[PDB]
């Protein structure tokens, strides 16, 4: 299925997991996108911070949901 | 916080300048309100991340303050549509249905319904909206 | 107290359900009037969409509320 990702600045990235996808590849793949280390990435779907040894299943995020990108320590520019 | 980090939630807004101004200005007198942004589903299931003005409002009533928690949301154009207001109750807070309030919490004023943009604005819409609840208190303890 | 749930075809239904009471258990109610299952409802209250494991409290519904029911499985 495809997801959107939105950033703090206003962008919208499309990606495309599978409902057995962990969240810890999903930060990789959007590490090769925008090359954000995995450890300065924060996921949030519903007001719900995601984790790392979980599943997109687990969370029941559905094809075209849209999650929230936060960047740790504050990288700014 | 921040105007930068304003002008950053709101940069899908075809009119983001407008947008920041009012919300500057609201923000400004009501420092109980913050900017936020999340994506809003719609009834029909359809999602979209729109900004919205999350917080409280004082309106005195029987010489008590309450802080009754709204909830703002602004479509990618707020500067010529009506946001979609909202009483956030929390589970001390019983929503007393009127005439400008549901069950569901929605909000309904005039400033709403004859809404233009030349003369209508965010901060309009809160001052109006203490007026009203002043008198009608969408809830109660 | 009582709720109302609204369908994408114009149709209200009414259900008696508790402050404590879970959505997974509002939509098995739904699945006995109407017949839909679970795994194809979507709840959604102020543009919000519920979770099966949040009650009705958690999302600070009142009464005579109105909550909006999606299917899943037509589109994407």
């Amino acid at each position: 299925m495809q997801i959107f990702v939105k950033t703090l600045t206003g962008k919208t990235i499309t990606l495309e997991v599978e409902p057995s996808d962990t969240i810890e590849n999903v930060k990789a793949k959007i590490q090769d996108k925008e090359g954000i280390p995995p450890d300065q990435q924060r996921l949030i779907f519903a007001g719900k911070q995601l984790e790392d040894g979980r599943t997109l299943s687990d969370y029941n995020i559905q094809k075209e949901s849209t999650l929230h990108l936060v960047l740790r320590l504050r990288g700014g520019d | 916080v921040s105007e930068s980090q304003l002008k950053k939630m709101v940069s899908k807004y075809k009119y983001r300048d407008l947008t920041v101004r009012e919300t500057v200005n609201v923000i400004t007198l009501y420092k109980d309100l913050k900017p936020v942004l999340d994506s809003y589903v719609f009834n029909d299931g359809s999602s979209r991340e729109l900004m919205n003005l999350t917080g409280t409002i004082p309106v005195p009533y029987r010489g008590n303050t309450y802080n009754i928690p709204i909830c703002l949301w602004l479509l990618d154009t707020y500067p010529y549509n009506p946001p979609i207001c909202f009483v956030k109750p929390t589970s001390s807070m019983t929503i007393k249905t009127g005439k400008h309030v549901d069950a569901n919490g929605k909000i309904y004023l005039p400033y709403l319904h004859e809404w233009k943009h030349p003369q209508s604005d965010l901060l309009g819409l809160i001052q109006v909206m203490i007026v009203v609840f002043g008198d009608e208190p969408p809830v109660f303890s």
